[PDB]
């Protein structure tokens, strides 16, 4: 428990950290959309 | 074949023109302004920028 | 210009493809984190159940 | 507004756009030099005037010294400019001044005096009714459709990344580097004298620059890159000079761009612009990272060169925390882009309170602008 | 002698200059030309030769068409190269190749494979047992005594501008213009024509360039020098040629090198070798241009006009700010330093790791040079 919040903090930081998280941290609720953009990535 | 309309499309670029006819087949400022929510969203955004301004 | 235009279209329709089926690969990796972590969980649990 | 369309003037630092809000293009883009006479005219009646300004100006590049009015995005000769934007209102549109309002676009982080500047020219001279300034990288993410995300510009002038957060510019993460198109001129000018091609007056620049947007592209991998063109040379290509000469690149295409990612090779101490971009999202605070890794949009350009889109997200990638949402998101039209969101901007309704009228600068002088817009 | 000493070759587009490693002087100093006769001739019996290298080239300059194998610092007739230095290793120096090392200059811009042929043609027809080059203005800095400070060298056939920071050269920093005393030889031939002498032949250019050798000075001021000139007749020198008769000069004596600070005159868009050194200096970091103001060093034959280094003083501090100091160095033996600091070279015992074998150049082929010579 204790070791995955440092490494969060790390990241948060900036290091980069490989420790991979066994559950996400925030719930990123769906921002607001529009249609009218080019659809991302370059593929 | 003498009016000016002639004249700037030999005086283009060729690249130019073709930049030209690839964003008029485009139409990027037409899309932006037709579509309802994010035209009103924008709307929004600047209003209340300006009411913060002044 | 004519087979420009054409490939033009394509771009557009496939790339628009490629972000949808793109954003159903992220799905299925959430899926396999979720069930590993848990499968790893119970193997860490040890428990007879 | 239904009797005059606004006119939107993008001023970059090497090329100038001109045309009608509301219009999806530009009426008329022009390079912005001035040249001036270098030799003495003997023939009495062709006619020769005292100097030569855009694309009449590059026509006879042969005769002429050829200025830049804008140097590293800073004006540095402000009756070139009253001459450029001359040429510009009564040459290429063959409309007034007095009869419309103005839109000019401007680089996020400039001097003050230098707005104050440029009102003073567009009210005391043009005699504009209504005038407007903007910031460049802004009306970018309105062309692309959105109101979050980083704006990466490039032009002849000088290379900036910004956040931008529904539409609020934050001025401590704007970031700035001298990697511009005119370097990476100069820079294949310096490699091209390995080959035994030389150029040194300022009207084979423009030879220099055409043999750069026609003929380069980015390596994936540069260290793999230099062992395929060592060992082959399907790698090289032939250009035909204007006096009829053919040269061949060869191996510097990919040696043209590569100054944008290694800064070392012109001798800044600076980083490059993967580690810029990066930089700037890390000096935001946690909650908008997301978002800003998740949303990227390239303009200007310097960034229409093929292959940069994948190496960008190859080095963004390599810096970025693990399992991250990451994502370039490049329009074709990229370098138009900043023209269509000026007029974008300049056709709503609500936008027309953005204007300063005539009267409230005579009131207040040139320093209004900056009371009123922030 | 008990020992082999190394061979010092300096190698310019004017003169070439050869002598021993450690020797003070250099032994052999002659005009690089290669002359072949143009009349007919009906001698039988008698010396006649198809081509005669050297001085004794210059000795019988009426009966051949001198041409010169260096153009601008390029070689641009690979036999007559060959044959120059067969007459410098046989003729004049009278020691087989073999034996000894040689060490050659080089310009610090120049095409790529030249090196490559200086390679080809030393290892493979005179079976030198190893060989280095060395850039041309860093010996200069190296004879003056200074491991830090920035040279200009402007020999006869390419001027070129190098700043050096603690002995180890700055690549980026390097400015070179092809303006060279073969120019200024025959722009002044071309201003000479003016009062009635005409000179066009190969000969009448070597009597035009001694002319110059003789009469000629830079002003401290050319517009005062130029109305001292219109009001009385004090600046006027009369030259005897070698026909007998007698010409007057007068007033070409300053403007013949006031096109090294004023290249207009020819019509070349590049200024002059003082904003030239100004922008070399400009390029450099800001922390090192208070040791590169100090230690400014001239450097070839074309820096020997009297006064030069006053006007050159003069025009540096009035570009350079005022809180800053300036000082030139001009060494009386300017002419031969590049060859002096060569015989420096030759004489440090780490300098015998430089060397490049002739076992290496058997197994690397003629592209071990770029990577073994810095
Ligand atoms: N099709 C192209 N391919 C490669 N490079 C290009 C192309 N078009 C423009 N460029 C580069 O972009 C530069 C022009 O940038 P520009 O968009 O005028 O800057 P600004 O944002 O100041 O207007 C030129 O120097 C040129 O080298
Ligand atoms: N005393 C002098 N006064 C004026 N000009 C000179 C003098 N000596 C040499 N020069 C010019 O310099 C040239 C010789 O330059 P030099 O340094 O020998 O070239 P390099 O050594 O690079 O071959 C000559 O052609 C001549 O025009």
């Amino acid at each position: 428990h204790e070791f995955e919040a440092l490494m969060r903090m790390l990241d948060n930081l900036g290091y980069r950290t490989g420790y991979p998280y066994r559950y996400p941290l925030v719930q990123e609720k769906t921002k607001h959309k529009s249609e009218v953009e080019i659809p991302a990535t370059v593929t | 074949e003498n009016n000016p309309e002639y004249l700037r499309e030999r005086n283009m670029a060729p690249d130019l023109r073709q930049d030209f006819n690839m964003m008029e087949q485009k139409k990027r400022v037409s899309m932006i302004l037709q579509s309802p929510a994010f035209c009103e969203e924008l709307e929004s955004m600047i209003q209340e920028q300006f009411k913060k301004g002044k | 210009e004519t087979r420009a235009e054409f490939a033009e279209r394509s771009v557009a329709k496939l790339e628009k493809t490629i972000d949808d089926l793109e954003d159903k690969l992220k799905c299925t990796k959430e899926e396999h984190l979720c069930t590993q972590r848990m499968l790893d969980q119970t193997l860490l649990d040890l428990n007879e159940m | 507004d239904d009797d005059i369309a606004a006119l939107v003037v993008d001023n970059g630092s090497g090329m100038c756009k001109a045309g009608f809000a509301g219009d999806d293009a530009p009426r008329a883009v022009f390079p912005s030099i001035v040249g001036r006479p270098r030799h003495q005219g003997v023939m009495v009646g062709m006619g020769q005037k005292d100097s030569y300004v855009g694309d009449e100006a590059q026509s006879k590049r042969g005769i002429l010294t050829l200025k830049y009015p804008i140097e590293h995005g800073i004006v540095t000769n402000w009756d070139d400019m009253e001459k450029i934007w001359h040429h510009t209102f009564y040459n290429e549109l063959r409309v007034a001044p007095e009869e419309h309002p103005v839109l000019l676009t401007e680089a996020p982080l400039n001097p003050k005096a230098n707005r104050e500047k440029m009102t003073q020219i567009m009210f005391e001279t043009f005699n504009t009714p209504a005038m407007y300034v903007a910031i460049q990288a802004v009306l970018s993410l309105y062309a692309s459709g959105r109101t979050t995300g980083i704006v990466m510009d490039s032009g002849d002038g000088v290379t900036h990344t910004v956040p931008i957060y529904e539409g609020y510019a934050l001025p401590h993460a704007i970031l700035r580097l001298d990697l511009a198109g005119r370097d990476l001129t100069d820079y294949l000018m310096k490699i091209l004298t390995e080959r035994g091609y030389s150029f040194t007056t300022t009207a084979e620049r423009e030879i220099v620059r055409d043999i750069k947007e026609k003929l380069c592209y980015v390596a994936l991998d540069f260290e793999q890159e230099m062992a395929t063109a060592a060992s082959s040379s399907s790698l090289e290509k032939s250009y035909e000079l204007p006096d009829g000469q053919v040269i061949t690149i060869g191996n510097e295409r990919f040696r043209c761009p590569e100054a944008l990612f290694q800064p070392s090779f012109l001798g800044m101490e600076s980083c490059g612009i993967h580690e810029t971009t990066f930089n700037s999202i890390m000096k935001c605070d946690v909650d908008i990272r997301k978002d800003l890794y998740a949303n990227t949009v390239l303009s200007g350009g310097t960034t229409m060169y093929p292959g940069i889109a994948d190496r960008m997200q190859k080095e963004i990638t390599a810096l970025a925390p693990s399992t991250m949402k990451i994502k370039i998101i490049a329009p074709p039209e990229r370098k138009y882009s900043v023209w269509i969101g000026g007029s974008i901007l300049a056709s709503l309704s609500t936008f027309q309170q953005m204007w300063i009228s005539k009267q409230e600068y005579d009131e207040s002088g040139p320093s209004i602008v900056h009371r009123k817009c922030f």
